[PDB]
RNA sequence: GAGCCUGCGGCUUAAUUUGACUCAACACGGGGAACCUCACCCGGCCCGGACAAUUGACAGAUUCUCGAUUCUGUGGGUGGUGGUGCAUGGCCGUUCGUAGUUGGUGGAGCGAUUUGUCUGGUUGAUUCCGAUAACGAACGAGACUCUGGCAUGCUAACUAGUUACGCGGCCGGUCGGCGUAACUUCUUAGAGGGACAAGUGGCGUUCAGCCACGCGAGACUGAGCAAUAACAGGUCUGUGAUGCCCUUAGAUGUCCGGGGCUGCACGCGCGCCACAAUGGGCGGAUCAACGUGUCCUGCGCCGACAGGCGCGGGUAACCCGUUGAACCCCGCCCGUGAUGGGGACCGAUUGAAACUAUUUCCCGAG
């Protein structure tokens, strides 16, 4: 069996290349798990404004997300190399296993 | 600050003089009138929308409009 | 290896996506540079550099095309041959922030005129 | 344990620990201070099998704890004076005298995994103990 | 105070491939390209820094390092000091 | 045969198990009647005397809590043990009764049936809390 | 001779052993999720790296 | 106000480590000060050195050796925590997030300009209604965006779990640990719903709305982005942002153990109880959450505490971790008292290095 993540930055692309992929695999007809929804990360980094020390304590608040998506497929390792060719897309990271 | 803006009062009355028998008295009828007829990409605009035309509907039966 | 965690795997991927974009933005700022998109796939990276005029940055029988494909494969740690430039142009300039920025600029640093060439973009 | 009131149970369970004396008992470590947090010495004479009961009690609920989690069980708020108060774990040396004890009554396992389950006598002597409890009110 | 066996070293890599990449920092030990030879950071900085001023080799930076790229007439300036025929030609061109 | 009725305080999450017995009204293993706020007895205690001694006996309902504090686990068992059992009354039971034990439970307290959606929220900078400001 | 005297204090720990990847300050460093710049810079590339306000 | 922790004046004089002093100065410069690096202070190895001669040096606070395109082979190549934020940009604060700006056409005036952009009601709002020589729109506001409150309805989960009966002790009941059967209440995150002044009553140009009741997860809130612009309000010490000037090889980059953590009284903000009595103590008992982790830390030896040693997991919903958090809850002790109140001031660990205690702990200390 092969567990194929996807770790992404965006969740429109995320689930779209997740979609395409469950869909490019049980037309094979092969046991597909279902998408677990990993919990998402956000990255906060609270920086100061102002580069210097005038200002009323305003702070500036940032955030990243990070959506992970596990895919399990138990099929032949030469009937899923060229799945994962076709639902490739940027900002999602594919990790085959 | 239940005031509605220009863009809930101009879209209530031009959705009632291009479509007055669609909508009556019920909000959630008149909800489901503006997905089908009107492009909006927000969920809470449309509900301002069709409530006031709810109001409006109201307004109607009793008598003409301003 | 080093085992990358996705913490700091992103973060590693966006500096790359920005030290890349900055210096693009001082070497090719005269060809009318508009910003790089990367596609991360393993013994294949095309990274497509975005220009509104790219038949001067390939040259005679492309030689700045191929300095920028050894530029980054030496700073940034890409092995010979697993890295992949091209060059697109682009269209509808006029849309392009960053482009009509440099444009200006390059003719605002002569002391010709500061209405003329603001109206010029306009 | 449980289905008895549990500050009754080990007031009750720390008596038959010590009419059975078969504990370590060390001789310096029962007349030291208890916890870095704390200001004295505990005031009962017989702490030592108190906390014991109270040891047995916390691997009847919960197992596979060890001695590194087990002062953090006994933790509390350390005075700093002046400086704002924050938690700190209760003692590595007090929880690890009084788990080797338990081992020695043949009530805990050892275990990779650090401190196991009770052994079948540890949790047979609990229930009886909470049984008397109950039949005293 | 520069060698001149690393003189050939750090011209002819810069010749064979026309771009020469440097991070700058002035205390570092040896350069990660020249690893074969100990050559400090400053040979490579500093040597290549008169290049420039000669007008012998283009420079671009992105915080840290040189990007270093070979002129046509830098090119020509090697030809004889590395003594390779006019026949040849580097990879970047 | 069984439903899993949630109650959700500040952060305590108690879902509570129904099942039919003869007097056992215990909480994590724990009897009801024993937990450690003594204070906060008669909370706990507040869905039997209002309910109905002889309509209490015959229900055996066991709760796991997790999260929140002590307070907000003590208001997050009496929803749990109040929303399962008249859940149970709508959907192996008459509404007859359902409305019933419906109306006595919301005369007295809403919030024993009804959550708080009162949530601690965002701190915001330049303050101690969310809105004093220093 | 005056390798064995310049620069010999150890770069191990400090606020000087390390500094921003951009600008080569050694204040408001940000040692986060391996960043390792300066705070006065991360403004400027929060959106190229891709920490954007989502709120 | 009390002791104390830091910040800035004032003092000190190797220099007390500089800017910024109403709102919009004083835990600010993400600056909680051992070295760094620190711009200040003083001593020095030093071409780890160039656009048109040895680097050393056991002998010392000088004897001689070797390398063999870089030596004032003879007026400019350049470095920047050095000045100027009353020369600047970029950013940011503030006015002020108070709600305010602009165009066309038409009207008024010779014209600059004015009307629109308004008496009133309402709305957080130039938000609407209404009025009206203005009409119609744009920016802002709102909408929007991420959050939270519910959805026993759906999509899925051995990197999340419950629930069903079987090997673990007690009295099959009653409680736990160990294994792959059903699906998702609990957990996570995707899609899509739900809440609009919609319903009733009352008050209202019966418009704009407002108020009270229901039903209901709420009659609903917390962020973000934030206009025409202005200030001589900060940033040259955040930048290979920069102009110019000063300083540029006895150096206005370092660096060596470091000196710079400094007091007769006044000032801010902040932690800590007092004026035990609602508190300190001791022993129970029992519940979180975001966030981080190549460093977080799990087990076993042993210190009283602080530590130390070997063995392990975790680049993570996988390990820490079911994050056994404190206050709190319960039992006992203390008691017209500067008391068990108050915690001021007088062995280990981190590193190359703590003296002017880095922190930590022990006893004393009051
Ligand atoms: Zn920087």
């Amino acid at each position: 069996r092969i567990r194929i993540t996807l770790t992404s930055r965006n969740v429109k692309s995320l689930e779209k290349v997740c979609a395409d992929l469950i869909r490019g695999a049980k037309e094979k007809s092969l046991k597909v798990k279902g998408p677990v929804r990993m919990p998402t990360k956000t990255l906060r980094i609270t920086t100061r404004k102002t580069p210097c020390g005038e200002g009323s304590k305003t702070w500036d608040r940032f955030q990243m997300r990070i959506h992970k998506r596990l895919i399990d497929l138990h099929s032949p390792s030469e009937i899923v190399k060229q799945i994962t060719s076709i639902s490739i897309e940027p900002g999602v990271e594919v990790e085959v296993t | 600050g239940r005031v509605r803006t220009k863009t809930v009062k101009k879209a209530a009355r031009v959705i009632i003089e291009k479509y007055y028998t669609r909508l009556g008295n019920d909000f959630h009828t008149n909800k489901r009138v503006c997905e089908e007829i009107a492009i909006i990409p927000s969920k809470k605009l449309r509900n301002k929308i069709a409530g006031y035309v709810t109001h409006l509907m109201k307004r109607i039966q009793r008598g003409p409009v301003r | 290896a080093v085992q990358i965690s996705k913490k700091r795997k992103f973060v590693s991927d966006g500096i790359f996506k920005a030290e890349l974009n900055e210096f693009l933005t001082r070497e090719l700022a005269e060809d009318g540079y508009s910003g790089v998109e990367v596609r991360v796939t393993p013994t294949r990276t095309e990274i497509i550099i975005l220009a509104t005029r790219t038949q001067n940055v390939l040259g005679e029988k492309g030689r700045r095309i191929r300095e920028l494909t050894a530029v980054v494969q030496k700073r940034f740690g890409f092995p010979e041959g697993g890295v992949e430039l091209y060059a697109e142009k682009v269209a509808t300039r006029g849309l392009c922030a960053i482009a009509q920025a440099e444009s200006l600029r390059y003719k605002l640093l002569g002391g010709l005129a500061v209405r003329r060439a603001c109206y010029g973009v306009l | 344990v449980k289905d008895v009131n549990q500050q009754e149970f080990v007031r009750a369970l720390a008596a038959f620990l010590k009419k059975s004396g078969k504990l370590k008992v060390p001789d310096w470590v029962d007349i030291v201070k208890l916890a870095k947090h704390k200001e004295l010495a505990p005031c009962d004479e017989n702490w030592f099998y108190i906390r014991a009961a109270s040891t047995v009690r916390h691997l009847y609920l919960r197992g596979g704890v060890g001695v590194g989690s087990m002062t953090k069980i006994y933790g509390g708020r350390k005075r700093n004076g002046v400086c704002p108060s924050h938690f700190s774990v209760g003692s590595k040396n007090v929880a690890r005298k009084v788990l080797q004890a338990l081992e020695g009554l043949k009530m805990v396992e050892k275990d990779p995994n650090g401190g196991r389950r009770l052994t079948p006598q540890g949790t047979r002597d609990l229930d009886r103990i909470a049984g008397q409890v109950a039949a005293a009110s | 105070l520069m060698p001149k066996k690393n003189r050939i070293a750090i011209y002819e890599l810069l010749f064979k491939e026309g771009v020469m990449v440097a991070k700058k920092d002035v205390h570092l030990a040896k350069h990660p390209e020249l690893a074969d030879k100990n050559v400090p950071n400053l040979h490579v900085m500093k040597a290549m820094q008169s290049l420039k001023s000669c007008g012998y080799v283009k420079e671009q930076f992105a915080w840290r390092h040189f990007y270093w790229y070979l002129t046509n007439e830098g090119i020509q300036y090697l030809r004889d000091f590395l003594h390779l025929p006019p026949e040849i030609v580097p990879a970047t061109l | 045969q069984s439903v899993q009725v949630f109650g959700r305080k500040k952060t305590a999450t108690a879902v509570a198990h129904c099942k039919r017995g003869n007097g056992l009204i215990k909480v994590n293993g724990r009897p009801l009647e024993m937990i450690e706020p003594v204070t906060l007895q008669y909370k706990l205690l507040e869905p039997l005397l209002l309910l109905g001694k002889e309509r209490f006996a015959g229900v055996d309902i066991r709760v796991r809590v997790k999260g929140g504090g002590h307070v907000a686990q003590v208001y997050a068992i009496r929803q749990a043990i109040s929303k399962a059992l008249v859940a149970y009354y709508q959907k192996y039971v008459d509404e007859a009764s359902k409305k019933e034990i419906k109306d006595i439970l919301i005369q007295y307290d809403r919030t024993l049936l009804v959550a708080d959606p009162r949530r601690c929220e965002s701190k915001k900078f330049g303050g101690p809390g969310a809105r004093a400001r220093y | 001779g005056h390798q064995q005297l310049y620069w010999s204090h150890p770069r191990k720990y400090g606020q000087g052993s390390r500094s921003c990847r951009v600008c080569s300050n050694r204040h408001g460093l940000i040692r986060k999720y391996g960043l390792n710049m300066c705070r006065q810079c991360f403004r400027q590339y929060a959106k190229d790296i891709g920490f954007v306000k989502l709120d």
